[PDB]
């Protein structure tokens, strides 16, 4: 957070996490939910303000659905392939490409 | 399809996915997908009155 | 269409189709896209009028 603030990177960094254990949970259907979240609310974290200003008094909507951790995905899934259901004209893609 | 039809295509048409806050949008989603409860006979007579 | 119009079923009937051949296409990710469509626009075919 300190490095990104110094270099003026207007994005949250990737977070360290352990690779999620293999339970029943399917990741492909959750990659689809992440794609919908970015299409619908990706503008909430876009570099649109020339000022590094957040107006006090204005309420901020929760957008945890834009974080890969909310869909039980980590940095360890970035170079794994998933079914993306025709996104970008493709059947499969890596999470990094998504 | 039965769950989606009960929640969104019977006598109530809901518009809620444009809501930005994740907690508020999920509260509406979960209540609409729980369904409209089967009204009791007493409830039906109160509405008729 | 004629039967549904006569019985006042305000929905489109299920259509006959052949079972789609097994190509690469995954159906699970497309079931997710259908769920989003009903949540967002299911009110466009709801029995509200």
């Amino acid at each position: 957070d300190e490095i990104f603030d110094a270099m003026n990177v207007p994005y949250t960094p990737m977070r360290w996490a352990q690779d999620v254990p293999n339970t029943g949970v399917d990741k492909n259907t959750r990659v689809m939910q992440l794609i919908e979240a970015y299409r619908s609310r990706g503008h909430l974290i876009a570099d649109t303000n020339p000022l590094s200003w957040v107006q006090p008094g204005m309420p901020v909507p929760d957008h945890r659905d834009l974080d890969i951790e909310t869909h039980n995905l980590t940095i360890w899934d970035l170079d794994r392939t998933f079914n993306v259901g025709g996104f970008g004209g493709k059947e499969t893609m890596t999470l990094r490409e998504v | 399809l039965s769950r989606l039809r009960a929640a969104y295509t019977l006598k109530v048409g809901s518009e809620y996915t444009h809501i930005l806050d994740r907690d508020e949008r999920t509260w509406l989603q979960d209540r609409l997908e729980a369904g409209m409860p089967k009204p009791t006979q007493a409830e039906q007579k109160y509405i008729l009155q």
